RNA sequence: UGUAUGGCAAGUCUAACCGGAGUAUCCGGGGAGGCACAGGGAAACCGACAUGGCCGCAGGGCUUGCCCGAGGGCCGCCGU
RNA sequence: UAUGCCAGCUGGUGGAUUGCUCGGCUCAGGCGCUGAUGAAGGACGUGCCAAGCUGCGAUAAGCUGUGGGGAGCCGCACGGAGGCGAAGAACCACAGAUUUCCGAAUGAGAAUCUCUAACAAUUGCUUCGCGCAAUGAGGAACCCCGAGAACUGAAACAUCUCAGUAUCGGGAGGAACAGAAAACGCAACGUGAUGUCGUUAGUAACCGCGAGUGAACGCGAUACAGCCCAAACCGAAGCCCUCACGGGCAAUGUGGUGUCAGGGCUACCUCUCAUCAGCCGACCGUCUUCACGAAGUCUCUUGGAAUAGAGCGUGAUACAGGGUGACAACCCCGUACUGAAGACCAGUACGCUGUGCGGUAGUGCCAGAGUAGCGGGGGUUGGAUAUCCCUCGCGAAUAACGCAGGCAUCGACUGCGAAGGCUAAACACAACCUGAGACCGAUAGUGAACAAGUAGUGUGAACGAACGCUGCAAAGUACCCUCAGAAGGGAGGCGAAAUAGAGCAUGAAAUCAGUUGGCGAUCGAGCGACAGGGCAUACAAGGUCCCUUGACGAAUGA
């Protein structure tokens, strides 16, 4: 709807399969040109470049994608706990850009290429 | 700024002693209570007066004074011009749900008028004939006797 | 008077007589009344629950225990207006008539007057609109009604030295106050009104601050947003014509 | 507190005249228009016909309405006229706005106030 | 029932509702009906001064006290 | 100078304030019945570890199929262990499987268990056998039929009023009810089923003629729709169960005809496009859901972070709303445009099949009885003589008759056929879906933003709270010292910030600890206002002030 409370609500309570659209990131210029899409659903295989946080400028491989929290783990984008363990600093796909896609899934590549569907 | 808007701080809001604006006792009773006792003043006296005739036995006449006709004879260019001649029935509004159209004699008549209506007043004729005019009575108007 | 017609390039292409209505003496008081009414008439009825605070059998113990005669249940005061969780003494009510009447003659007169305020470069500039021009309203050929791209309308407006107004309206304001929580976070200046004849300009409507209307039903709010007369407007050859008999 | 911006100006103009020129009627009309609308004049033709005289401008400190008949050739000046009034008048004379009268006759001479 | 402001004015206003649309706003239509346009009388029934006279405020005129004097005041006269 | 007074500072207590909104409140559109095929509700179960909530039912946070969806997932719930998913899981839609016990609860009994084949009970049909069926109970209110107060108003009070209200009994549906004139009665050469809306009108009418109460016809609208029996005349030509056989019903009449454009019968004229039964069966629209969907994440500065400032650029049938480390059309979801599906409209409209409409003359063949109507007693209504109803008693005609038109009787005139029946659409509500807001913003708004009808109180009926906010990211504090110590403390680490460190944003007042200034153990109490002195004071936001002399100089005045 147009009411803020309902907007935020539908986004926070959206069922798992609708959570997919929440983890979409913009595609690089080449990839945009190559597949006819402005963005894509970030996957655990894709390579990405950080465009906004304190890690802006760094690239890495998407190590994890949580649909529930709508966040991703990017290789080397970490935080150092007190004990010394290096843990991941979650990122919002909105501040990220896909530079390389993992296309081992026939289905993903298919959708990624059809002109009538978006991946 | 209105009177209402200036009450905050007044405590009593114009009612005088705070012992005043309580219940109906402050009004001498609910509604017209005591209209025959403590508040009889300005109330019409008690009692019955007269009788009414049943609604469907009552006639309602559609009336108009000569003054109205006469003042607009020229303006009534959409009505017969003779040596004027007008059928009141077509002039008086509310002449449908009316039991009949009657011409009254209020004002002057500065034209020779030939008026046709269901009824006329003595003075309506006197004035219309005195101005060199005639008064034609409708067939309905043929109830005079 | 006469109004210069412009072609989709911004060049003069004849000119017709500016209908008489644009000579109606500007009447801001009447215009304001018409706009205040239109705004009130779309307001929604509201009010608290008829029974809020009354769902309780709370009673006053009366005298004897050194307590005020306040209704209480399970040791807590209730129902009365001075009590927490108590009823609201004189709350908003659904039954209230939040609408405003306006005589058709009075409203029609304000429409005509707002129309007239449109053909006054000084008024229009005072109202706040930004533009470099002398003739106003800005009249255009009926071919405007066939444009399709917003970008196209932009150029035309730049060619008419009237695009500055849209630059003015290209800045939303984030309002102070809780309107925000109810979906009224933003607000922006009113820019150009585009009156056409067949249908509202699909091509111009998205322009920042713009409003599109049709001569048969363009209204007071259209001509004088917020009751303020003199909106920078652009009529259509045929629009200008229809408006005359309003 | 008048609301009509036009009525306001008219009143300010009626004064400026009363003060500058010698017009006393103008200041008189201004003082009446300033008073509550309910006190303003609502005159029908029949009354103008009865007390107006040629070459003497009829000044109505209110509005002229169309009831009755007017035969005299007089120049009536009012704040406003009902469409019918203005029409019947111009057929035998001239209907004029106080704003015009103030200009044609700032001295407010040869005028008769009618309410 | 008053009052202030505003529209229209011997009239004025639409109600439900209908069409349009930018779709609760808004534009157009809708006068059903209401109040006003005549009253008096229980009723039957009957049915009035678009001005005849005098004072006179404001305002106007004049040859500077003298005229014309809306409104207002006092009478006449008219309907029942 | 103790005890101590006033103001402040540092720290606390407290949780106001400001900001925020996962909740409310209200309006609007759509849609709307469930249950013996055992509902709704409840009990008890069910997870690797499981207390609450949610889901589910011994196949127990689930099983199957089809479609969608997609590289993740194992509910809220972020642990530990482990597992599932390219054999396409998660998740969503439709359909199906399973679905304990109590519960209308129905074999019988019982505080959710138990005892020895069950429609218990009441009915209809009936193979007279529970063989085939029905009813029961629920639901937010709405709806219909019954029973029916009082406080109160009348400034007391009895009729009246509150009010046919509250509450109670019985029951239907998605809507109910009403409904094709024994009407109306602008009286007419007129209207033409019924609801409802606007008006008629606070009119007529009622009334200790007090207070108060209070229509209708008509009109303008919405939506429109009109039919079936009983009887006459026919007289088994009929209907139900069953695949069939066969059985049951039916002369106390199944079935044909017929229903005030009266019909039937007899004799003719003409014709059907009415009506009724049945078949087929939507468009559009509306509501919801879905697919697709344009353009910057470029420079410098600031910052922990750019959705900021300055600069450059772009889309727009899209500048609604939301998200994202700060103000984002162009970063992500969306939004405009186009398209798809489902539901409702509706088994309706249109179309079709079948039947056959109507007219003339003749005929006293037929046409609903405790009725119409009268009287006694009450209730109810605006209903007054003239509302509607109940009760007791009495009681008619037969169309050549009867009822009505606001007192009764008789005549005239006009209208209309009661005592049998059915009937779409327009209207009410708001459970359910979705949308909206000059509504509230955590003492508000629902009782309930939180475990909310929760905790808790009462034998019970019933009653009933409070509690929202770390951070951009848990980076949720390693190591060392101390200690009885997973306490606490010290030191230290993270972060822009820990005085953001866990009921953790901000953090008021009352008030408490410490401390600074002033006062202070010989002195008097509305705590101050106005004057004037002491002492005290970083900046900033105020910059004036003191003395000699001189000028001016009201009243007054040596
Ligand atoms: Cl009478
Ligand atoms: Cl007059
Ligand atoms: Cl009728
Ligand atoms: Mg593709
Ligand atoms: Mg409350
Ligand atoms: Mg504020
Ligand atoms: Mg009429
Ligand atoms: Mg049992
Ligand atoms: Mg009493
Ligand atoms: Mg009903
Ligand atoms: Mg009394
Ligand atoms: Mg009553
Ligand atoms: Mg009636
Ligand atoms: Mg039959
Ligand atoms: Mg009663
Ligand atoms: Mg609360
Ligand atoms: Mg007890
Ligand atoms: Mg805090
Ligand atoms: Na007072
Ligand atoms: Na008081
Ligand atoms: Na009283
Ligand atoms: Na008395
Ligand atoms: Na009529
Ligand atoms: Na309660
Ligand atoms: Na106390
Ligand atoms: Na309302
Ligand atoms: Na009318
Ligand atoms: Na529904
Ligand atoms: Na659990
Ligand atoms: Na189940
Ligand atoms: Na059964
Ligand atoms: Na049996
Ligand atoms: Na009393
Ligand atoms: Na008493
Ligand atoms: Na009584
Ligand atoms: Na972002
Ligand atoms: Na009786
Ligand atoms: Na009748
Ligand atoms: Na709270």
């Amino acid at each position: 709807s147009k009411q803020p409370d309902k907007q935020r609500k539908s986004q926070r309570r959206a069922p798992l399969h609708e959570r997919h659209k929440q983890v979409r990131a913009t595609l690089s210029a080449d990839l945009r040109e190559e597949y006819g899409q402005r963005n894509v659903r970030v996957n655990a295989g894709d390579t990405v470049e950080v465009l906004r946080g304190d890690f802006a400028g760094e690239e890495g491989e998407v190590i994890n994608v949580d649909l529930d929290k709508a966040v991703i783990h990017v290789e080397d984008v970490t935080l150092e706990k007190t004990d010394g363990e290096e843990v991941p600093r979650p990122l919002d796909t909105s501040n990220v850009r896909v530079t390389d896609l993992d296309l081992e899934d026939e289905k993903r590549e298919a959708r990624l290429e059809s002109e009538d569907d978006s991946a | 700024t209105s009177k209402k808007k200036r009450q905050r701080g007044s405590r009593t809001h114009g009612g005088g002693s705070h012992k005043n604006r309580r219940g109906a006792g402050h009004r001498g009773g609910r509604g017209d209570a005591g209209r025959d006792k403590h508040e009889f003043h300005n109330h019409e006296p008690l009692g019955k007066s007269g009788f009414k005739r049943p609604q469907k036995v009552q006639e309602e006449a559609a009336t108009i004074d000569v003054r109205e006709i006469d003042e607009n004879v020229t303006l009534l260019a959409a009505d017969d011009v003779a040596e004027f001649r007008v059928d009141v029935r077509d002039v008086v509004e509310e002449a449908d749900d009316a039991d009949y159209v009657k011409v009254l004699g209020a004002g002057q008549v500065r034209h020779e008028l030939t008026l046709i209506a269901d009824d006329f007043s003595e003075g309506a004729r006197e004035k219309v004939e005195g101005a060199g005019g005639s008064v034609e009575l409708t067939d309905l108007g043929e109830e005079r006797q | 008077m006469q109004a210069t017609i412009y072609d989709l390039d911004g060049n003069t292409d004849g000119e017709v007589d500016l209908p008489d209505v644009f000579e109606t003496p500007v009447r801001s008081d009447l215009i304001g009344k018409a706009v205040r009414a239109a705004q009130a008439n779309r307001k929604q009825d509201y009010g608290s629950d008829e029974y809020a605070g009354l769902r309780t059998p709370a009673e006053s113990f009366g005298s004897g225990r050194g307590q005020a005669h306040v209704p209480k249940l399970d040791g807590r005061a209730r129902r009365v207006p001075q009590a927490v969780k108590g009823r609201s003494a004189h709350p908003p009510k659904t039954e209230k008539d939040r609408s405003l009447d306006l005589n058709d003659k009075e409203r029609q007169l304000a429409v005509r007057s707002a129309l007239a305020a449109t053909a006054d470069a000084d008024l229009v500039a005072d109202r706040g609109h930004e533009f470099d021009r002398d003739e106003v309203p800005v009249v255009v050929s009926d071919d405007f009604e066939d444009l399709v791209k917003t970008q196209e309308v932009v150029s035309l407006l730049e060619a008419l030295d009237v695009h500055a107004d849209i630059d003015r309206a290209d800045e939303t304001k984030i309002k102070a106050g809780q309107g925000s929580a109810r979906g009224r976070k933003y607000r922006r200046p009113a820019s150009i009104l585009f009156v056409t004849s067949d249908e509202p300009s699909t091509a111009a409507r998205n322009l920042a601050g713009a409003d599109v209307a049709t001569a048969s039903e363009v209204n007071t709010e259209d001509l004088a947003p917020g009751g303020a007369p003199g909106r920078l407007t652009v009529f259509t050859e045929s629009a200008l014509a229809e408006v005359a008999e309003r | 507190s008048k609301t009509n911006p036009r009525l306001s100006s008219l009143i300010a103009d009626l004064k400026s005249a009363a003060r500058s020129s010698g017009g006393a009627v103008w200041g008189d009309v201004a003082e009446r228009l300033e008073k509550p609308r309910r006190t303003h004049a609502e005159v029908n033709l029949g009354r103008i016909e009865r007390y107006a005289q040629e070459d003497e401008t009829v000044v109505v400190p209110g509005k002229v309405l169309g009831s009755g008949v007017l035969q005299k050739d007089v120049t009536v000046a009012a704040v406003d006229f009902s469409g019918t009034a203005e029409t019947k008048i111009d057929q035998v004379g001239e209907a004029v706005s106080l704003e015009q009268a103030i200009e044609n006759n700032p001295e407010g001479s040869h005028v008769r106030v009618i309410r």
